[PDB]
């Protein structure tokens, strides 16, 4: 019921040990607590993953605008690395041209 | 050994005493319940794994054709791949108590005859049964079966 | 050196005898091994796209010497997938190739090998992609092979192997990628499953209808994703428990 | 005499012998010859040669070399596997084509366990597959598939009635890769699992009839085969875990606290070796679970105590107090919420003081609170909290 | 003493062990024997049971002789308490956690000479064998030369506060001492395959963001490299040091 | 004091289970001698029940000179681990006093937050 | 739409352990100024994690309450096995980045040209 509260107990529960009013307890605390919360945020992830699957099956338009939003960040990106080395390239043309000199 | 030998060589004596426990639990019972108190508060299995885990090639069955369910257990299982289907019957009598008493093939050359292709294959896998190790499974007749048939689709 | 006992080649031998034509000729054979390993890397990364490739070229060289750092990642798993690194050594005749798992190999001028080799190692990157994805999603390994035998005899590299289960039992994975012939996955559905299978009648028990059963192959092409590692967390999704 | 020996480092004593011979019609063309050969000054074993199945890869060569690096491993786990006496199928070709396994049929039944858990658990291991993986190609594991879960857990291993437990084996560097170390882990690792089996289908069993008490108050979480989580307390937030170690061959029990209500501790930490000790000699979880529950309300009242006050743990619902040194007391739960106090330093015959000493004088505070030593009893567990900052 | 804490946690396990073990071998005999099935077998098995539980009590009081042999306000020490269990707590939560994590990609240089100078420092500080000698020949570019012992002389080449080269020499050969031989051989096999190696380390200690660890690691790799014609194979008969185990092992044997 | 008390009952403890030892063997001789047909003598006989306590009267005495060791030790190892005195022990306890406001702020958050 | 917020509902649980990850590590390197820094940061830290679950929940209730007409098909049905001006607009820019790629590459193997004469120069010239 709603994975994402049993993740958020699981969450409070990792911390529900030190937050309250002899190594080896602490030891089997964590280990069972970490592992259950692995366990449940592999689950949400194994549910994102059916979710994006089933809606580019049946529906293959939206992840098209995907690619098309992270190609033109991509090409945006690449526009500025370039002008960023066109400005240092010119900044030590000049001062390459100031020395040489006499 | 050492600070407890009386009391070994005491229970030493006494065993096979037939009120022995008595005696014990008489000299026993007070002292303990006084300082800690009140007590407390048809086809073998192997074979059907064996069958479970078989390469989907085959389809091993019974056998009710022949005099069964008194001795051993006979299959004629299959030959279903890519490779051939020649003879898909060699007849395995898998005897009782299976770890032990590895399961022979009833021999039927009456079928393999009368071909070059089946005299070939009754060939190789005879003398591949030979160079078999001792104690050898249901799996090792099977597996050998079919490479001796792919043996024999190779050469000729 | 004579005074301190020098050895007999060891700090002696020639003492610094060669020609201005030898030094001149290694130098510009190294020039062209560079140049020759930078194109074939370059072509690499134009015509094979999917794994991913990288190069970082090292900032001070040498006459007769230089270093790259090759890196073979996925396209959208960068962290996950950085199991293979390479650190070329372009020598004067020699081009020497030093791998994350303790593999030193001395290649040839000639562009072949280099090419077959980067090849071999992105069919390799190709199956520890899906190792690392498997850890990542809490499958279970069920086996790893990163130099398989069984097969078809394979081309200039040799063929990978890997075998995961679903963690909720049933299902499982496997995937065979190699130089030549690769993309080889195919899915274990369990039995009563199907229901093609044929049953036998000496199975008399319902116990023996949840094993992992006929092993059905799934096409490759026409999929979705991009890079092999979508379409295999897509796949691992298909075969997750719905959760929706 | 222009041959080739090509050493696997893997898996040592196993030599590559390529040699190359000259064939006639054609002057520019080699034949190459391969043999399997071993070695034990060397000295050679056995000889037998494979003979059947840009151009300078040798495909052949390599996808030899492959071979014999991941089929020889097997050889050596099959023949530990024959000298143990342990019915196994041979080196089978797995159905994804690519793979290598050994399939076991019937392990050894057990030794220490009745017979019939015995024929519990044979009829229930449905396959006990091993497998290779690993770089340098040494790890084990085996996949042990049971059928018929005694009980479930809180987890979702609620599924179809086939339970995968994963068991992994990596030997050391030097004892090569087959080897009897693995198969007594196995062994072992059976062994453990049958023990804890026995505790399994006991409370299986005793589920259906339950005081009714403990139903609410104790609850199952996970089943791994290996270990047994049980969870306890009022917003089941203690943990007990059960597990077999064969290094000790006794039960060993693991307490945690995984709730979001508790202490700073399982409060059971105090009484854990005669927990220990009383699980080795009767084991049975029913009997665990009730002096837990009878046990715990006058434990979380004594663990609040100043730490003075000292608190020694003689055997089971026996803990001691101790203001000081001179002083004592001694703590007797019993069932239906009853903790009978006593004097403490005085001794339960003819009337002398112990090492201790120092008689203590009130006595009649715990009567309020409600010779002289012999039973202050009747105590409903609120007294066990008063009386503590009182007495 | 921490050893002296240790032996008095040991011998209080021990007399717990005593006393239950005297409980044991009494509790049983009250029980008596079991029919077991054969006349044998019901005999053995009590006597088999009774000599182990005696056996138990000897070994427990032999322990305990031997242990003598080695050995406002509470609000503070409650404060200590919690900070040493928080301590212990988020220690193993963060290792469990970074162990195994579930980040999967990023999408959702430039750095100061004196910085990268206090680095190295920091990290000669530490392992007082090793001798970290700073110089900067070529540019930014820093080339550090570490001196092991009487074994190595490793020439580290940082392009930033990044390990890109490594080339070990041995002790008597020269590095040149001067304008740095960052290019050559060592001339000993040996040494050629510590190299490669040591390029092998720095590929494997890779650290996305942190780029101080990765040189701490590196570092700590290096001075395992200590004990060479010393130390066995563990496999082999008497060049490679695993990561995360400095153990020894030669390439050909494995790792 | 403790290393020595813990060496004084170590010979006491060695005599105390000779003796029950010794006298559990006399009580099952005579218990068995009169259930089977064996004459024995009444005799002083000494009962096993007197010793059986006195054991355990010496086990608790050592596991307690023992624990209160163990927690000294630990203590004074601890308070090492942590110029005048009283503004030492106030920053001391202001440390330790803003930890445990650390503390509470982390736990308060982390359960309001969700549960 | 749809298939971008399983995205990032896909990058919100990827995010939310990675910032328990830190939070522990930051609990474990609090020894006992830079107390205010720890400990705003960890406020932080808590905040942002309570947007994140605030976040994950309003994704997951779009993606549940949305539930699309075309999914009338389970799972495991849908794995093949073996037995317009979109597209225009996806050719143009690949054409485009095809032709900037080819140029940086151009640009990129005239600067390696560049730092390797650089390189080769200062090396013999000494």
């Amino acid at each position: 019921s709603t994975l994402v509260d049993e993740l958020e107990s699981s969450f409070e529960a990792c911390f529900a040990s030190l937050v309250s009013q002899d190594q080896e307890e602490i030891r089997t605390g964590v280990d069972q607590c970490i592992q259950k919360f692995l366990d449940i945020a592999r689950q949400t992830e194994c549910f994102f993953l059916q979710k994006r699957l089933q809606l580019s099956v049946q529906k293959p338009e939206q992840v098209i605008k995907e690619d098309v939003s992270e190609l033109r960040n991509e090409l945006q990106r690449k526009d500025a690395l370039v002008q960023k080395h066109l400005t240092k390239l010119r900044h030590w043309q000049q001062v390459l041209e100031d020395i040489n000199v006499q | 050994q050492y600070l407890c030998q009386p009391l070994l060589d005491a229970v030493l004596a006494n065993i096979r005493s037939p009120v022995f426990n008595h005696s014990l639990y008489r000299t026993f019972v007070p002292a303990m319940t006084a300082i800690h108190g009140p007590p407390i508060t048809s086809i073998p299995s192997v074979l059907q794994g064996e069958v479970a885990r078989l390469d989907p090639k085959f389809l091993v069955n019974l056998d009710p054709s022949h005099c069964s369910n008194n001795g051993t257990v006979h299959l004629i299982c299959k030959l279903d791949d890519k490779d051939l289907p020649s003879v898909p019957p060699l007849e395995l009598s898998v005897p009782a108590d299976y770890p032990a008493q590895s399961p022979l093939w009833i021999d039927r050359q009456w079928q393999y005859d009368a071909n070059p292709f089946l005299q070939s294959v009754h060939r190789c896998m005879t003398s591949r049964l030979l160079q078999l190790p001792d104690k050898h499974s249901v799996t090792a007749l099977l597996n050998t079966w079919a490479q001796s048939v792919h043996q024999a689709c190779l050469s000729a | 050196s004579g005074p301190q006992a020098f050895d007999k080649n060891e700090i002696n031998s020639l003492q610094s005898s060669e020609g201005l034509l030898e030094k001149i000729i290694k130098q510009a054979k190294h020039i062209f091994l560079r140049s020759r390993a930078a194109a074939t890397i370059d072509s690499l990364a134009s015509r094979i796209e999917d794994p991913q490739i990288q190069a970082h070229w090292s900032n001070i060289n040498d006459v007769y010497e230089s270093s790259v750092k090759v890196l073979i990642t996925s396209q959208g798993y960068e962290q996950i997938c950085k199991s293979i690194q390479l650190q070329l050594n372009i020598g004067v005749e020699q081009i020497r190739v030093v791998h994350r798992d303790g593999r030193v190999i001395t290649l040839s001028y000639q562009e072949q090998e280099l090419q077959d080799f980067l090849l071999s190692q992105m069919s390799q990157h190709q199956v520890h992609a899906v190792q690392q994805l498997a850890k990542v999603m809490g499958w279970q390994v069920l086996s790893f092979s990163n130099h398989v035998g069984l097969g078809p005899i394979e081309s200039i590299g040799n063929a990978s192997a890997i075998t995961v289960a679903s963690p909720s039992g049933d299902y499982a994975i496997s995937v065979r990628n190699g130089p030549e012939s690769g993309s080889k996955i195919m899915v274990q559905f369990p039995r009563n499953q199907c229901k093609d299978l044929p049953k036998s009648d000496v199975l008399q028990d319902n116990k023996w209808s949840h094993l992992r059963g006929p092993f059905k192959e799934v096409q490759w092409n026409k999929m979705e994703g991009r890079n092999f590692v979508y379409k295999m967390e897509l796949l691992m999704s298909a075969l997750s428990p719905c959760l929706l | 005499k222009n041959k080739l020996f090509i050493k696997l480092t893997r898996l040592p004593q196993y030599y590559i012998v390529v040699e190359m011979l000259e064939v006639p019609n054609k002057p520019t063309q080699l034949s190459y010859k391969y043999y399997f050969m071993s070695v034990n000054p060397a000295m050679a074993l056995l000889l037998q040669q494979f003979k059947e199945n840009m151009c300078a890869f040798n495909k052949v060569l390599a996808h030899f070399v492959a071979m014999c690096d991941t089929n020889m491993p097997f050889v050596g786990l099959r023949l530990e596997l024959s000298n143990l006496e342990i019915p196994h199928q041979g080196v089978q070709v797995e159905g994804d084509g690519f793979s290598h396994a050994i399939r076991l049929l019937k392990i050894p039944p057990c030794k220490g366990i009745t017979e019939e858990t015995q024929k519990a658990l044979d009829r229930s291991l449905l396959d006990c597959t091993f497998r290779l993986q690993g770089r340098n190609n040494r790890t084990w594991v085996a996949e042990l598939v049971f059928a018929n879960c005694p009980l479930n857990g809180t987890s979702t291993r609620e599924q179809g009635p086939s339970r995968h437990v994963y068991l992994t084996y990596e030997n050391l560097l030097s004892e090569p890769v087959g080897g009897r170390k693995v198969v007594e882990m196995f062994l072992n690792d059976w062994n453990s699992i049958a023990r804890l089996y026995e505790c399994v289908l006991e409370f299986a069993r005793s589920l259906p009839d339950i005081p009714a008490h403990l139903n609410i108050f104790s609850e199952v979480r996970v089943y791994n085969y290996r270990k047994l989580i049980l969870c306890y307390g009022t917003t089941k937030g203690s943990s007990i875990s059960i597990q077999w170690n064969s290094i000790h061959q006794k039960f060993h029990i693991s307490l945690g606290t995984v709730g979001p209500n508790s202490g700073c501790s399982n409060c059971h930490n105090t009484i854990l070796h005669q927990l220990q000790e009383m699980f080795n000699k009767t084991p049975n979880v029913v009997q665990l679970l009730q002096v837990l529950f009878d046990t715990q309300a006058p434990l979380n009242a004594i663990n609040k105590l100043p730490t003075c006050f000292s608190i020694l743990p003689q055997s089971s619902t026996h803990i001691r107090l101790a203001f000081r040194n001179m002083y004592c007391i001694d703590i007797y739960c019993r069932s239906r919420g009853v903790v009978a106090i006593r004097d403490g330093a005085y001794s339960l015959f003819d009337n002398s003081k112990l090492v201790e000493g120092f008689y203590p004088a009130p006595g009649l505070k715990t009567f309020l609170n409600m010779p002289g030593l012999v039973p202050g009893l009747a105590g409903s567990y609120l007294c066990s909290p008063l009386e503590r900052f009182l007495g | 003493v921490s050893v002296n804490l240790e032996a008095f946690s040991q011998a209080i396990s021990a007399i717990q062990a005593l006393r239950s073990s005297v409980s044991r071998v009494f509790d049983c005999l009250k029980d008596g024997m079991r029919n077991k099935e054969t006349l044998e077998g019901r005999e053995k098995a009590f006597i088999a049971h009774f000599q182990d539980n005696l056996h138990s009590v000897n070994r427990d009081l032999n322990e305990l002789e031997r242990l003598s042999n080695l050995v406002l306000y509470s609000q503070l020490l409650q404060a200590y308490k919690w900070s040493n269990k928080l301590q212990y707590h988020a220690g193993l939560a963060s290792g469990l956690l970074n162990q195994q994590s579930l980040k999967r990609s990023a999408n959702q240089l430039v750095l100061p000479p004196q910085y990268v100078d206090d680095v190295i420092s920091r990290i000669d500080r530490m392992f007082p064998e090793m001798s970290i000698h700073l110089s900067r020949p070529n540019g930014t570019s820093a080339m550090l030369l570490v001196t092991l012992g009487k074994v190595l002389k490793v020439i580290v080449v940082m392009r930033s506060l990044f390990i890109d080269r490594t080339i070990v020499k041995g002790y008597n050969e020269n590095v040149y001492t001067e304008d740095l031989d960052i290019w050559s051989k060592s001339n000993y096999q040996v040494f050629q395959k510590v190299t490669d190696h040591a390029t092998t380390a720095l590929l494997h200690y890779q650290l996305p963001q942190m780029p101080d660890v990765v040189v701490r690691s590196f570092m700590t790799w290096l001075r395992s490299y200590i004990k060479l014609f010393q130390a066995p194979c563990q496999r082999c008969g008497k060049t490679w040091r695993d990561f995360r185990t400095l153990e020894a092992f030669h390439d050909t044997c494995r790792q | 004091d403790p290393v020595q008390r813990y060496k004084m009952l170590i010979p006491q403890l060695k005599e105390s289970l000779q003796t029950l030892m010794k006298v559990a063997a006399q009580n099952l001789i005579q218990n068995t001698n009169i259930d089977n047909g064996q004459k024995s003598s009444d005799g002083p006989i000494q009962r096993f029940d007197k010793c059986l306590e006195e054991f355990y009267a010496l086990c608790d005495q050592l596991e307690l000179c023992l624990r209160l060791a163990h927690e000294c030790l630990s203590q004074s190892c601890d308070s090492a681990k942590h110029l005048p005195y009283p503004q030492y022990l106030a920053v001391i306890k202001a440390q330790i006093s803003c930890a445990k406001d650390i503390h509470t702020a982390l736990l308060d958050c982390a359960n309001k937050v969700t549960g | 739409n749809t298939a971008s917020l399983c995205r990032i509902g896909q990058e919100t649980v990827q995010d939310i352990v990675y910032r328990t990850m830190e939070i522990f590590q930051l609990l474990r390197n609090m020894q006992l100024g830079t107390y205010q820094d720890r400990l705003t940061k960890l406020q932080d830290n808590l905040r942002q994690l309570s947007v994140l679950f605030r976040k994950l929940r309003l994704v997951y209730d779009k993606c549940n309450e949305n539930c699309g007409g075309m999914d009338p098909i389970p799972v495991e049905q849908l794995i093949p096995y073996v037995e317009s001006e979109e597209r225009r607009e996806i050719a143009e820019v690949n054409k485009k980045l095809k032709q900037k790629n080819q140029q940086l590459k151009q640009i990129m193997d005239q600067l390696r040209n560049l730092i390797w004469d650089i390189n080769a120069m200062l090396a013999m010239r000494n």
